[PDB]
This record gives C-alpha cells, sequence and structure tokens, in this order.
C-alpha cells in the first residue's frame, strides 16, 4: 500500500511549497491522479484477497472504500474554496493538511492487516476530524458537537483496546489472516457477553445506533462541508467496515446478542426517518437521514447472511456518494441565503433550473429508485432479513414510504412553489458547483452497469 | 392562450355594454363616471350584482374586500385592465 | 420527547452532570492545613483497621 | 373588521354564487335569483340591531345548510383548476442584473429602458423614505395603506415591487 | 464452433411447413425477404470483413487448471500453511458448484419457454435435475454464515453424518 | 331543521357560525384595531427594506429564526422529569423495542423447531 | 443580529414576564 | 458596544468584477485553470478512463472462470453417468466420526 | 447552465471518442483470444488466461 | 426469429434515440415535438412485425 501512502503524504509539501494562488489548483490536480491510480487494488481473486506485506492487505470489502476514501478528497477540496477565500493563506494551507492527514489515516485503516494496528489508524481520525469541525465552523455550537462527537467515540473505542488486547493474550495474535484459521467458538458465559459488548461497541456508536446518535446531527450539521461529507461519507463506514471483521471472532454469540440491536435499528429506522418529515433545518434533515440508512447496515452486518453482507457493502457505497451529495446541495443554498432554515429560500427551481436537477437526482437517489445502487443494496438487505423473519417485511416497508415523503418534502420545499420575494441574491450557479455536483451523481450512476465491484467479498 | 388580447377600448365597451342590460340604469344617462349610487341611484345589493355580471362577464372573481370599493364604469376598467395587464 | 429529551437525559447529560458535582466535592476545599493534615490520620487509622493494609 | 352592512353584502353575493351551482341553466337560476333577493329587500329596512343581527345569524345558518358541497369557483381563483398555474414563470425582474453581458446584448433597447427605471429608482428613494418620517404618527403606522405623491417629481411610496411585478402570463 | 451442445440440451427442432389456404399475398413473407435484403447482407459482409481481420493475428488464452490439494479434513489443527490450502480449493469449488446450480437452472428456465403450454408435462426432466441438484447444494453450502469456511462446512457435514448414522440404527434396526 | 355544526382539531368552526362574530362590543373593536397596528407596524419594517435598492441579501426574520431555535435549541432546558413525561418516554421509547422483541423471538423461535424437526419447507431454498 | 431577550426563554410566570415574552413575540399583551 | 469589533463584511458577488466567472478563484487567470484541471482530470482521465478500466478488468473474482469449470464437470458428470453434486463436501473415508 | 454542459460535453468526448475509436479498432482488427488446451509441457503466463486483448494488457502491465 | 428479435428491440432503442440526441446536443430546437412523435410513429410500425407474426 505504499504506493498510495507516500503520494498522500506528498500532497503536503505540495500545499505548502506551492504558489500562494496555486494552492487549490495543485492539490485538487494531484489529489485526482492518486485516485485513478486508487483502481489499481481491483486486481482481486475470488479466492485469495490481495496481501501486500505483513502490515496491509486489501480485499473487496476494502477495495471500494479506498476508492471512495481518494475520491472525496479532490470533492473536499472543491467544496471548500468558497467559504475559505476571505482566510490567512497559512491557516488555508492547514485546514489542507488536515484533510489530507485525515485520508493517510483512511488508506491505513481500511488496509491494516493487524487489529491494533486498525486500532490506532481507526481511533486516529479523530483529532484531523475534531480540528475541523471546531476551527471552520461557523455557529456557536461546533465546540459543543466536538465534545459530543469525542467522547461518544471515546467511551465506545477504548473498550475496544481492552478486549483487543485480551484476545491477543489468549489467540495468539490479531492479525486478520491468521484470526480466519485460529477462529474459536465464543462460549456462552457473562465474561464472553462483555468481550462481545466490547468488540462492537465502539463500531455502533459511529455508525450509529439509534440511542448512540446523538453526536450525529451536532457534528455533521456544525462541521464545514468537508467535514460534513468526510464524516457522512467515509467516516460512519469505519463502524460498518470494523464489524464486518470483528464479527468473525464472535460466533456464535452473535447469534443471541444481536436482538438488541436489530430491535433498536429496525425501530431506529421509523423513528429517524419519520423525524426528517418535521425538520426546520435543511442540513439536519439530511444528517438524519444518515442514521435512518445505516440503520440497515447494522442489521445487515448482524444477522450474518452473503445477501446481506453484499447489501451492507453496496449500502455504504452508495450512501457515500448519495449523502456527500446532498451535503454539497445544501451548502450551494446556505453559501447563498447564509441560513440553514429549510423553508427560507423556496422556489429555487425557477431561479437555479439545473442544480433543481441535481437536487432531483441526488433525491431519487436517498429513496432508492431503481436500478440506482441505492436499491440493490437496500433491495439486498429486504430479502436477507426477510428470510431472518418474515414479520420484518413490515418495519422495512414502512421506512421506504417514510423515505419517499422526506426525500421528495425537502425536494418541493426548496425548489417548488413561490420564490421567496426578498432573497435578491441567487447568483446562477457557479460552475464549481455543477462540477462538485456531477463528480458525486455520475460514478454512483455509472456503478449500475458494473455493480459486483462494491458487493464485497461474499460476491 | 389563442385568445384576443383585452384592449382599454375593448374593456370598457363591454362594461357599458352590460351596464346597458341592466333594467335598473336608463341607457342614454349612462357615461363612463356615472355613480353607481348618486348620479344612477342604485342601492348597494345592486351593486353587488353589477360586479357579479361584470365578473361573469370577464371569467374571473374580483375580491369583496376590492369589489365594494368600484362604484364607477371606469373603476371597473381600470380594475380589470389592472388585473389583465392592459395598458394600450 | 426521544431525541432531544430522553436520549440526551439518560447517558450525556447525567453522565455530565454528575461530573460537575464531583469536581465541587473534591475542589470545594478552604485552604486550611488543620483540616488537611487531619484527613491524613483518618486514611492512616482507616488503613489499619478497615483495610488491614498494615497486615 | 367587517362592518354589518358588508357582512350582509358578503353572504348576498355567497349565497347567489352557491345558488347558481344548483340551478345551473340560466332560467332557472334567474327565477331562484329574483325570489333570492325578494328574503333580502323586504328585511332591508328595518334598523334593530338586535333584529338585524339575529336576521343576520340565522340566515347564516340556513346558507350552510344550502350549500352546495362543490360550489363552481372560477379557474383562477383560489381553489380553482388553473390557480396559480402560472407560478413557475413569474420570474422576479431582479434577475436581469446576472445575466452574462453576452445576452443582454441581444436586447441593447430594452435593457437600456430599463437603465433608466433603475436610475428613475435610486433618485426618488431618499424623498420616498423621508415623506414616511413626516406622514406617520410617533409610534408607528396604525393602518395598511400608503400615502400618494404631493408633488411633481416625487412617485407613490413604495412604488417599484407593484409596479416591476411579473405579468400575469409571463410565457 | 459455439458452446458446447452437450451442457445445455437442445431438443430437435420440429418447423412446420408453409400450407397457404388463402390467395391474398402473405405479409410475413414479402417482409422477410426485405429484411434478408437489407439487413442480414450488410451484416453479414460487415461481419465477414470483421473476421477475416482475425484470420491475420490470430492468438489464444487457456484456461486454468488448479492442481488438486490435500483438503481441510487433512490439517492439523492450527496448521495454517496447510488450512490455507485448504480453504483456498474449498472456495474453487463453492464458486464452481455456485455456477452448476446457475447450468440446471438455465436449461429448467429454457424448457418451460420452449415447451410452451406443454411445459407442466415435457419438463419433468428438466425439473427432476433441479431438485437434486439444489438439495445436494443446500446440504454443503446452507446455513454456514457469512464467515463460512472450509471448517464449518465440514463441521455440518459430520453433524449430518453423525444423524445419518444415528437414525439409520433405529430406522434400520427392525 | 339546522343542526349545529360540531367542530372537530381537524374542522374548524365556520366565521359565519361563530357567536364571538356577532357580539361585538367596544373592547373587541378596540383589540381588533391594535392588531392590524403590530400588523401595520412590522409590515413597514419588511418594507422599509423590502423597497430599498441599494439591498442585496436576505431580511434576517427574527420570527423566523425564534420558531426554529425553540424546536431545537429550547427544548431541554426547559425538560423537567415530571409525570407525563418519564411515561410518555417510556412507552414511545421502550415500549415498541420490548414489543418487536418478542415478536421476533417467538417466529425466530418457531421457526428454529421446525428447521430441527423437518416440517418446515425449504425444498429450493439456496439463498439466504 | 438576534440576542438573547429577542430568542425564546423559559416559561413565563409573573405578568411582568407575560408582558416581555408578548413583547418579544410581536403580539398582544392579552392575545399571547 | 462592549468591544471594538469589525462590521460583518458583506458576501462579494463574483459576477460583478469577473462576469466569466467559474467561481474558483477570484483570479481570472487562474480561476481558468482550476477549472481545467477538475474538468481534464476528473471527467477525461478518471470517470473515462477508469470507467474503461473498469470494463475490462481481468476476469474478476473468477465469476467467468467458474463457468468454464462448470461446465466441464457438468459434461464429466453426466458423459460418465455421475451425480451432478454430492451432497457430501469432503470424502467421508478421511472424516473419523466420534462415539 | 449552458456553458458547464458544453464543457462536461468537450472534456467527456476529449479522452471519449479516442477510447470509443481505440476500442473499436482493437476489437476489429486484433479480435479477441480463441480458448485452446494448454499444450503439454508448457506453462503459460498469468495474462494469458484473459480473451479481451484489453483484459489481457492490464493483467501483464499492473497487475 | 431473425427478424422477429431484431424488430422487436429495435421499437424499444428507437423511443430511447430522441432522449439519447437531446442528451448531447445532437438535435434541433422548436422541432423536438415533432422530433419525438415522428419516433412513436415508426416505432408503432416495427412493433406491428412482431404482432403480425405472433397472430400467424
Ligand atoms: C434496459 C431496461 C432496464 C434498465 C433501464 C434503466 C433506465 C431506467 C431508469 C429508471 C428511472 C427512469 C428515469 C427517471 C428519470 C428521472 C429524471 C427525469 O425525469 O429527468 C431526466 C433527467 C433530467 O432531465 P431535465 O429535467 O430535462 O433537466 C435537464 C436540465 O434542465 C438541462 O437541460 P438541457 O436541455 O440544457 O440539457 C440536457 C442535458 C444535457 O446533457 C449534456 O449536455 C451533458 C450530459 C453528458 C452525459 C455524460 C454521461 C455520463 C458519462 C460517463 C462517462 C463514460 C465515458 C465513456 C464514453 C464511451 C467510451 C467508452 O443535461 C442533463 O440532463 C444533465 C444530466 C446529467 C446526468 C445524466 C445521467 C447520466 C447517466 C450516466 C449513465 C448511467 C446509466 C445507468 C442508469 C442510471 C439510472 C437511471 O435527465 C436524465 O437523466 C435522463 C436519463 C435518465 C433516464
Ligand atoms: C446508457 C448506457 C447503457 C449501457 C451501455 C452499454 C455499455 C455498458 O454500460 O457496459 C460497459 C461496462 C459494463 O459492461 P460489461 O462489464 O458487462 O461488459 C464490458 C465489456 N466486456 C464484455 C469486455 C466486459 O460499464 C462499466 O463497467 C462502467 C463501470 C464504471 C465504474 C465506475 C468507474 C469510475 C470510478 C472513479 C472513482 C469514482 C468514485 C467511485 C467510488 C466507488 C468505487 C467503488
Ligand atoms: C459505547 C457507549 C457510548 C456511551 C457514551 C455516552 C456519552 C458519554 C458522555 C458524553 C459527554 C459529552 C461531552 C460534552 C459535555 C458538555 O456538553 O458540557 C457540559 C458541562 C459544561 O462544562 P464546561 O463546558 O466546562 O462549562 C463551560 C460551558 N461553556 O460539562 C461538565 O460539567 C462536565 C463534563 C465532563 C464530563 C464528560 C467527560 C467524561 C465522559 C466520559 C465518562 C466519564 C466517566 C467518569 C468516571 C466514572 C465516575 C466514577
Ligand atoms: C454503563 C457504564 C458502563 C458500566 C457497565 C459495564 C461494566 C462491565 C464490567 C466490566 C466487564 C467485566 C469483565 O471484566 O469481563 C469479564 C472478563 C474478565 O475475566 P477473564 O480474566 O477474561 O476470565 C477468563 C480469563 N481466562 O472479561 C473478558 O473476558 C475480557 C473481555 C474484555 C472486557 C473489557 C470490556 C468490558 C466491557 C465494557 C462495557 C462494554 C460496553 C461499553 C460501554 C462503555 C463503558
Ligand atoms: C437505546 C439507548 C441505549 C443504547 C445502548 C443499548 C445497549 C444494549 C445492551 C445490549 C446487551 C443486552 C443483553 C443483556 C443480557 C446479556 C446477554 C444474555 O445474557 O442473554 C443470554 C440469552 C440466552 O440465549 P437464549 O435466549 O436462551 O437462546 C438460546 C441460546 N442458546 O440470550 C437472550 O435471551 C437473547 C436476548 C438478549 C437480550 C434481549 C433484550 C431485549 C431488550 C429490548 C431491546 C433493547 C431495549 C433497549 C436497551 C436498553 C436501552
Ligand atoms: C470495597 C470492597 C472492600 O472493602 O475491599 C475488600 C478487598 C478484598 O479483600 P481480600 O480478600 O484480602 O482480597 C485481596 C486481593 N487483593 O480488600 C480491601 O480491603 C481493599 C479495600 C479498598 C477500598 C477502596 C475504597 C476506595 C475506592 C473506591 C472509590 C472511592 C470513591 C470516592 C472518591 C472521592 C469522591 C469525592
Ligand atoms: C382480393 C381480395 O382482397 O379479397 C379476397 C378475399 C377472399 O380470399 P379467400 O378467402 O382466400 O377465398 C377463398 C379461397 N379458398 O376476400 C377477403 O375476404 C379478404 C378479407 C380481408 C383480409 C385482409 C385483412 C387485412 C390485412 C391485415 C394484415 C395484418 C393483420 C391484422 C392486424 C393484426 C392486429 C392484431
Ligand atoms: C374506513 C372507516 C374510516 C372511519 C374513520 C373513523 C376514525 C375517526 C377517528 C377520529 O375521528 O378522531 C379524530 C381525532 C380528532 O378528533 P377530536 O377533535 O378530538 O374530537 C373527536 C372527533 N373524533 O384525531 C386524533 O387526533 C385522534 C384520532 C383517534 C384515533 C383514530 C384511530 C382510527
Ligand atoms: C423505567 C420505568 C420508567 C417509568 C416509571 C416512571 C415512574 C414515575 O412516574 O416517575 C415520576 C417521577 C415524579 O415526578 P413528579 O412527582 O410529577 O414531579 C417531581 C419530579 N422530580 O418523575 C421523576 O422525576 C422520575 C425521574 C424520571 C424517570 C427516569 C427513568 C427513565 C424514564 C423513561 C425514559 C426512557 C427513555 C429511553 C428511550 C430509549 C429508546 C429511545
Ligand atoms: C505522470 C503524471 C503526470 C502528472 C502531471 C502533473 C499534473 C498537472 C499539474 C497541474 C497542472 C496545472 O495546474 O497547470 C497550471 C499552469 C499554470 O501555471 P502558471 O502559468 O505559472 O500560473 C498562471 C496563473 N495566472 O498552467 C500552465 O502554466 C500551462
Ligand atoms: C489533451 C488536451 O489537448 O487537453 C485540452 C485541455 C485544454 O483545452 P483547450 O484545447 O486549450 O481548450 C478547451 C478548454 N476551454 C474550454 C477552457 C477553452 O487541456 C487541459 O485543460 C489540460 C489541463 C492540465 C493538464 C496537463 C498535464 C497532463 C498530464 C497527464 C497525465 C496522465
Ligand atoms: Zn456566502
Amino acid at each position: 500500500m505504499l504506493k498510495y501512502i507516500i503520494p498522500t503524504i506528498m500532497l503536503m509539501p505540495l500545499t505548502w511549497l506551492s504558489k500562494n494562488n496555486m494552492i487549490w489548483v495543485n492539490s485538487t490536480a494531484h489529489s485526482l491522479l492518486i485516485s485513478f491510480t486508487s483502481l489499481l487494488l481491483m486486481n482481486q481473486f475470488g479466492d485469495n484477497s490481495l496481501n501486500f506485506s505483513l502490515l496491509f492487505f486489501s480485499d473487496s470489502l476494502s477495495t471500494p472504500l479506498l476508492i471512495l476514501t481518494m475520491w472525496l478528497l479532490p470533492l473536499m477540496l472543491m467544496a471548500s474554496q468558497h467559504h475559505l477565500s476571505k482566510e490567512n493563506l497559512t491557516r488555508k494551507k492547514l485546514f489542507i493538511t488536515m484533510l489530507i492527514s485525515l485520508q493517510l489515516f483512511l488508506i491505513m485503516t481500511f488496509t491494516a492487516m493487524e487489529l491494533i494496528l486498525f486500532y490506532i489508524l481507526f481511533e486516529a481520525t479523530l483529532v484531523p476530524t475534531l480540528i475541523i469541525i471546531t476551527r471552520w465552523g461557523n455557529q456557536t455550537e461546533r465546540l459543543n458537537a466536538g465534545l459530543y462527537f469525542l467522547f461518544y467515540t471515546l467511551a465506545g473505542s477504548l473498550p475496544l483496546l481492552v478486549a483487543l488486547i485480551y484476545i491477543q493474550n489468549t489467540v495468539g495474535s490479531l492479525n486478520f489472516l491468521m484470526l480466519q484459521y485460529w477462529v474459536q467458538p465464543v462460549h456462552n458465559s457473562w465474561s464472553n457477553v462483555f468481550m462481545w459488548l466490547a468488540c462492537m461497541m465502539a463500531f455502533m456508536v459511529k455508525m450509529p445506533l439509534y440511542g448512540l446518535h446523538l453526536w450525529l446531527p451536532k457534528a455533521h450539521v456544525e462541521a464545514p462541508i468537508a467535514g460534513s461529507m468526510v464524516l457522512a461519507a467515509v467516516l460512519l463506514k469505519l463502524g460498518g467496515y470494523g464489524m464486518l471483521r470483528i464479527t468473525l471472532i464472535l460466533n456464535p454469540m452473535t447469534d443471541f446478542m444481536a436482538y438488541p440491536f436489530i430491535m433498536l435499528s429496525l425501530w431506529g429506522m421509523i423513528m429517524t426517518s419519520s423525524i426528517c418529515l418535521r425538520q426546520t433545518d435543511l442540513k439536519s434533515l439530511i444528517a438524519y437521514s444518515s442514521v435512518s440508512h445505516m440503520a440497515l447496515v447494522i442489521v445487515a452486518i448482524l444477522i450474518q447472511t452473503p445477501w446481506s453482507y453484499m447489501g451492507a457493502t453496496a449500502l455504504m457505497i452508495a450512501h457515500g456518494l448519495t449523502s456527500s451529495m446532498l451535503f454539497c446541495l445544501a451548502n450551494s443554498n446556505y453559501e447563498r441565503i447564509h441560513s440553514r432554515t429549510m423553508i427560507l429560500a423556496r422556489g429555487l427551481q425557477t431561479l437555479l433550473p439545473l442544480m433543481a436537477t441535481w437536487w432531483l437526482l441526488a433525491s431519487l437517489t436517498n429513496l432508492a429508485l431503481p436500478p440506482t445502487i441505492n436499491l440493490i443494496g437496500e433491495l439486498f438487505v429486504v430479502m436477507s432479513t426477510f428470510s431472518w423473519s418474515n414479520i420484518t417485511i413490515i418495519l422495512m416497508g414502512v421506512n421506504m414510504v417514510i423515505t419517499a415523503l422526506y426525500s421528495l418534502y425537502m425536494l418541493i420545499m426548496t425548489q417548488r412553489g413561490k420564490y421567496t420575494y426578498h432573497i435578491n441574491n441567487i447568483s446562477p450557479s457557479f460552475t464549481r458547483e455543477n462540477a462538485l455536483m456531477s463528480l458525486h451523481i455520475l460514478p454512483l450512476l455509472l456503478l449500475t452497469l458494473n455493480p459486483k465491484i462494491i458487493l464485497g467479498p461474499l460476491y | 392562450s389563442d385568445a384576443p388580447p383585452l384592449t382599454l377600448e375593448g374593456i370598457k365597451d363591454r362594461v357599458l355594454y352590460v351596464l346597458k342590460l341592466y333594467d335598473k340604469i336608463d341607457p342614454e344617462k349612462l357615461s363612463v363616471n356615472s355613480h353607481f349610487m348618486k348620479d344612477l341611484g342604485l342601492d348597494s345589493l345592486d351593486q353587488v350584482e353589477i360586479i357579479m355580471a361584470m365578473e361573469d362577464e370577464f371569467g374571473f372573481e374580483i375580491p369583496d374586500i376590492d369589489a365594494e370599493k368600484l362604484m364607477c364604469p371606469q373603476e371597473i376598467v381600470d380594475y380589470i385592465a389592472d388585473k389583465k395587464d392592459v395598458y394600450e | 420527547l426521544l431525541d432531544l429529551i430522553w436520549l440526551e437525559a439518560i447517558l450525556p447529560k447525567t453522565i455530565s452532570l454528575a461530573q460537575m458535582k464531583a469536581s465541587t466535592l473534591v475542589t470545594n476545599q478552604k485552604g486550611l492545613i488543620k483540616l488537611y493534615f487531619l484527613s491524613f490520620l483518618i486514611t492512616i487509622l482507616i488503613s489499619m483497621i478497615l483495610f488491614n493494609f498494615h497486615e | 373588521y367587517l362592518t354589518h352592512q358588508q357582512k350582509v353584502l358578503r353572504l348576498y353575493k355567497r349565497a347567489l354564487r352557491h345558488l347558481e351551482s344548483w340551478c345551473i341553466h340560466r332560467d332557472k337560476y334567474r327565477y331562484f335569483a329574483c325570489l333570492l333577493r325578494a328574503r333580502f329587500d323586504e328585511h332591508k329596512n328595518e334598523k334593530d340591531m338586535v333584529k338585524a343581527t339575529q336576521l343576520l345569524r340565522e340566515a347564516e345558518e340556513e346558507f350552510w345548510h344550502g350549500q352546495h358541497p362543490q360550489p363552481y369557483i372560477f379557474p383562477e381563483s383560489p381553489g380553482g383548476t388553473s390557480y396559480e398555474r402560472y407560478e413557475c414563470y413569474k420570474v422576479p425582474e431582479w434577475c436581469l442584473d446576472d445575466w452574462h453581458p453576452s445576452e443582454k446584448a441581444m436586447y441593447p433597447d430594452y435593457f437600456a429602458k430599463r437603465e433608466q427605471w433603475k436610475k428613475l429608482r435610486r433618485e426618488s428613494w431618499e424623498r420616498e423614505v423621508k415623506q414616511l418620517q413626516e406622514e406617520t404618527p410617533v409610534g408607528g403606522p396604525r393602518t395598511e395603506a400608503l400615502p400618494p405623491a404631493r408633488k411633481q417629481g416625487d412617485l407613490p411610496p413604495l412604488w417599484w415591487h407593484i409596479v416591476t411585478r411579473p405579468r400575469e402570463r409571463p410565457m | 464452433d459455439s458452446w458446447d451442445k452437450d451442457v445445455y440440451p437442445e431438443p430437435p427442432r420440429r418447423t412446420p411447413a408453409p400450407s397457404p389456404q388463402t390467395s391474398l399475398p402473405n405479409p410475413i413473407t414479402y417482409l422477410t425477404k426485405a429484411f434478408d435484403l437489407l439487413v442480414d447482407r450488410p451484416v453479414t459482409l460487415v461481419r465477414e470483413f470483421i473476421e477475416r481481420q482475425h484470420a491475420k493475428n490470430k492468438y489464444y488464452y487457456y484456461h486454468r487448471e488448479f492442481r488438486r490439494v490435500p483438503d481441510i479434513t487433512e490439517c492439523q489443527e492450527k496448521d495454517v500453511l496447510c488450512m490455507f490450502e485448504a480453504e483456498m480449493q474449498w472456495r474453487r469449488d463453492y464458486k464452481v458448484d455456485q455456477e452448476i446450480v446457475n447450468i440446471i437452472q438455465e436449461r429448467l428456465k429454457a424448457c418451460q419457454q420452449r415447451e410452451g403450454e406443454s411445459h407442466r408435462q415435457n419438463c419433468a426432466k428438466e425439473l427432476e435435475q433441479f431438485t437434486q441438484v439444489v438439495k445436494a447444494y443446500q446440504d454443503r453450502y446452507h446455513d454456514l454464515g457469512a464467515h463460512y469456511s472450509a471448517r464449518k462446512c465440514l463441521a455440518k457435514q459430520k453433524q449430518r453424518m453423525l444423524a445419518e448414522r444415528k437414525a439409520a440404527k433405529e430406522a434400520a434396526a427392525a | 331543521s339546522f343542526p349545529k355544526y360540531e367542530a372537530s382539531r381537524l374542522s374548524s368552526l365556520p366565521t359565519t357560525l361563530d357567536p364571538a362574530e356577532y357580539d361585538i362590543s367596544s373592547e373587541t373593536r378596540k383589540a381588533q384595531a391594535e392588531r392590524l397596528a403590530i400588523r401595520s407596524r412590522l409590515k413597514r419594517e419588511y418594507q422599509l427594506q423590502y423597497y430599498d435598492p441599494s439591498r442585496r441579501g436576505v431580511i434576517e426574520d427574527p420570527a423566523l429564526v425564534r420558531w426554529t431555535y425553540a424546536r431545537s435549541a429550547n427544548i431541554y432546558p426547559n425538560f423537567r422529569p415530571n409525570t407525563k413525561t418519564s411515561l410518555l418516554g417510556a412507552l414511545f421509547g421502550i415500549g415498541p423495542l420490548v414489543f418487536w422483541y418478542y415478536v421476533f423471538k417467538t417466529d425466530r423461535d418457531r421457526k428454529e423447531k421446525l428447521i430441527q424437526e423437518g416440517k418446515l419447507d425449504r425444498t429450493f431454498n439456496i439463498s439466504y | 443580529h438576534i440576542t438573547k431577550d429577542m430568542l425564546p426563554g423559559p416559561y413565563p410566570k409573573t405578568p411582568e414576564e407575560r408582558a416581555a415574552a408578548a413583547k418579544k413575540y410581536n403580539m398582544r399583551v392579552e392575545d399571547y | 458596544l462592549r468591544w471594538q469589533e469589525d462590521p460583518e463584511p458583506e458576501d462579494e458577488n463574483l459576477y460583478e468584477k469577473n462576469p466569466d466567472s467559474h467561481g474558483y478563484d477570484k483570479d481570472p487567470a487562474v480561476d481558468i485553470w482550476n477549472m481545467r484541471v477538475v474538468f481534464f482530470f476528473g471527467f477525461s482521465i478518471v470517470l473515462v478512463l477508469g470507467s474503461t478500466f473498469v470494463a475490462y478488468l481481468p476476469d474478476y473474482r473468477m465469476q467467468e472462470w467458474a463457468r468454464r469449470e462448470a461446465e466441464r464437470l457438468v459434461k464429466y458428470r453426466e458423459a460418465h453417468g455421475l451425480p451432478i453434486m454430492e451432497s457430501n463436501c469432503f470424502d467421508p473415508s478421511k472424516i473419523q466420526l466420534p462415539e | 447552465d449552458k456553458r458547464f454542459l458544453k464543457l462536461l460535453r468537450f472534456y467527456i468526448l476529449l479522452t471519449g471518442i479516442p477510447v470509443a475509436i481505440g476500442i473499436t479498432l482493437i476489437n476489429v482488427f486484433i479480435g479477441e483470444a480463441e480458448l485452446a488446451e494448454i499444450p503439454e509441457g508448457y506453462v503459460p503466463e498469468h495474462w494469458e488466461y484473459f480473451k479481451h486483448p484489453i483484459s489481457r494488457w492490464i493483467a501483464r502491465t499492473f497487475f | 426469429m431473425n427478424m422477429f428479435s431484431s424488430l422487436s428491440l429495435v421499437t424499444l432503442l428507437l423511443l430511447t434515440m430522441p432522449i439519447m440526441m437531446m442528451s448531447f446536443n445532437t438535435y434541433k430546437p422548436s422541432n423536438y415535438p415533432l422530433y419525438v412523435k415522428t419516433a412513436i410513429s415508426y416505432a408503432f410500425i416495427t412493433s406491428m412485425i412482431p404482432t403480425m407474426m405472433f397472430i400467424h
């Protein structure tokens, strides 16, 4: 993985050694080259995963997450070019370094072969993220959102460290390849109930699990646009990725320990999806949509069926491109009216004809319009859960109806109707904004032509 | 929508054309400025019907808050021409 | 009721509130030598009489 | 609020319109329209408040019982089929300020006149604001009405958004 | 020439002969002539030219053959260098057997459409294989979970064998 | 024969059948005059900048800000764990989760018993 | 700019608190 | 006042000084170049060539190789009269059952 | 909006038309491979197990 | 069959030409409504050749 780690590190010298007015051009250009070279990770074989060295490997679960992670970095730079223009030059470079540092940790997290190297990097994506939220927000609430984002994650991660070290003392190693052949059944005892609850709690806070999710409406709302994109597109999938791996060594106890989380997720789907129906804040409405979408990911992972795992991987990738697009769309309005209230600017389809098309496509992907990969993943999780228990079709069905209501309500409320009279500063959509959306939606729809590359190792 | 554009002459003619078909107004003492209460001698209840006939004539509704404030053959022409965007 | 009140009231707020109360007890001190050293005597007696650390 | 005279005038127009819904045909509507006016003229002269209010309030109850479940609504009136059918084309005029110059040159005459109106609006603003500071009571306005222009060279206060508004059939 | 005709059996064709009992012209025949002259001809000429360019440069690709290796019933506990060999083998078989079922499904689906209304009786042979291969697949590759492995498949097989060897005693001991 | 118009929360009382609209005193008329005074004092403040020709941007609406602040930021400081909230929260919050838990455990327990006895049809079930 | 006094607050108990709220919301002390 | 602070600056529209702006930078010379790199590398290198690269990947997870192998076995199984698929995945002669 | 769409079309086709032409020529004048039995006593290279020319090129150069 | 198969899909493809051409700005405006109408006309005829072959 050194062919991706070093180039990511070399963006920092590039930003700090470039002309004062070429920081965005140079960083954006070379970060796009790293994405182009990230396609070399699709050398996956049908039996054995790509094992680069003693530290790093890349199977089909982490390959699309590496491709997605490296592809958002150029998009975060495009999105951040407006609100940072009237900022000190040295501070603009530091902002870009935080994004690059965040990528450097993410591409090593998804590739770590040991579970402790994974933990260190998985837990290292908190300093660059927390600093972005707190230092480059806009509201007074960014500071309080940083504390929630920080102490929800650490309160779950620290037991995971104790649990992983305990497993190393007993099994002998934490290398993921070794654990596959040295895995042993987890006997039913009160000690193993709390080993299970420490190996899964750190990941379920970041998914997030319903109840342990109050940090998402804060962090994803108060953060800058670049922070929102990475938070809702790559950082919620750290818990999903870790769970897909840590459930290897938690059998058969996962058969009965999964009920309280399947029930929180299934019922948390309807509650979170229903909150969106009554949100006054456009950005907050999108934030809760991630809690409702990631609820299926938890259910799919826990029930542990080949169809569920295929759906979870597709859902995570599909949700990554859709949530980022919606935040970018919501940010275009904000940079014009400087308000997150959803009922302040209306009828924007009459003033921004093309931007209203991007809203439609993002909304159609959000509500799982077939054959988009947002539907392939969601469809698979529904098929898997129906075999789990036929009654789950009811809860999944209700979620679809509520999902369509809040996705179109967001579109109708902001785009259709009569334009607000006193809003007279709706500049024509920039090429930067249009190109930013085209970089989200075009890859998302192209994946419908070749969906096999996002279905994970169970394909 | 494949319909004739209203004209200031046309609106005035039809408004007079209607009031000249009401069996309480003299068709030879009616000018474009004849007040419906003092220069013609009609009550408010007869003024409500006049507005209705005009509103049925032009196929749109005049609000009550504005119907009761229009008492002249010209106030019905400057009003309709204002709503239908007629300037010549 | 369930996202702005109670899910906040059980885990974050109550935990945060208790730490503030605990912090006041530990730091609300009068700075007198007579009282600090009087506690050292309590610890020594409690160590020997209650926990038997001297055996 | 609405004076007792106004209430009867509304209840008369509204009663006729719902009657027109039932009758449909003009001859049938006319026959029952004159009878309906008969029930108003007979009590039109009584000038006792209790009798006037009692008659009106009782008239309302009869209307609400005899009203048409699906009354006729003019196409562009509130609730009609064609209501707000053209609000998707009423682009505000300030949008023209952001046109690229390459497309402002297709209409050199129109945008030339638009500069006259924009200049005619900057000049007359400070005067209009002053006029409202001298015709206004101490605390603040107590009615929803604006004054006219009292001198040559002055346009009516607060005229731009009532004059430059989008047309009823923009396209 | 093309796909092997033994994997995908094809019942022999039986085309009824034309028996026109009407003096009117048949629209299909005249349309068929036009299609074979304005569509089938230029398409054939273009394909022949393209096929000729291949003949000049001919190269071959081969089918990878995986040497059989010891299975998971021969690896000592916690011997990774032997389990790894066995696990990869079991994974390739899991993939191949996933395709055998697909081939049998294609046979069954083709029969139903080919037989038209008379599919219930004349597609029993394919339906009989589909019931047996599916049972075989369901025995060896079902209920293993998302974290499947040769060890879990062996554990299921032995549990099935024990019950077979158990109920046989009572069932057979008459 | 004119039955009274009974109103519900989803069917408001018509303004022409409401007694308050036909028993009007001097005090009510005075009150309606100052409702129109505020409605007219706020209108001008919006108009003094709506019509301003040097203004480009968004006219801040404090009523809108308070509405959004009341819905999001001003709920917890006004929350008291009284009897109503505790019962509603436990019912809405914990109720459904416990309900669904036994709906699925019973369904899965019933299904597991059959699959271990052979009387559950899984002939063609090879996708799970 | 909106300050603390221009934002919703706790339930008003004393009549003076009621008047302060009503004035803040552009209502009449009676309607509020 | 309660302190000495600057006034809330007005947002600067980028279509006033440069009515051909792409929205990237306030300098027209660099504004175009930022647009070219995003469009060329973004659309002409990753979306076009990346899609072409993904389309022609070597057999991805041997899903096409599995087909060829299955066709062989079904042919060999049926040619020599053997079951298409045996219900036992491991030979029940290298397995030592308990008891 | 029109200018952006024109730029999007220009840059999509900037490397799309050469690829559409390039892929057409490779298929027409090089064609795909023909499956054949592995000659006895011969070890094919890892990129000779792939049919399409571009699939083989990807395997030989990068993978 | 050769004629039945090709003409059944051409009906579907013909209806997607107006969308595809309009995407890459390869048409003439103010004639699009008549362009779409004509495409439906020819799609209708091509759908009758499979229909007659079925009726036969
Ligand atoms: Zn701004």
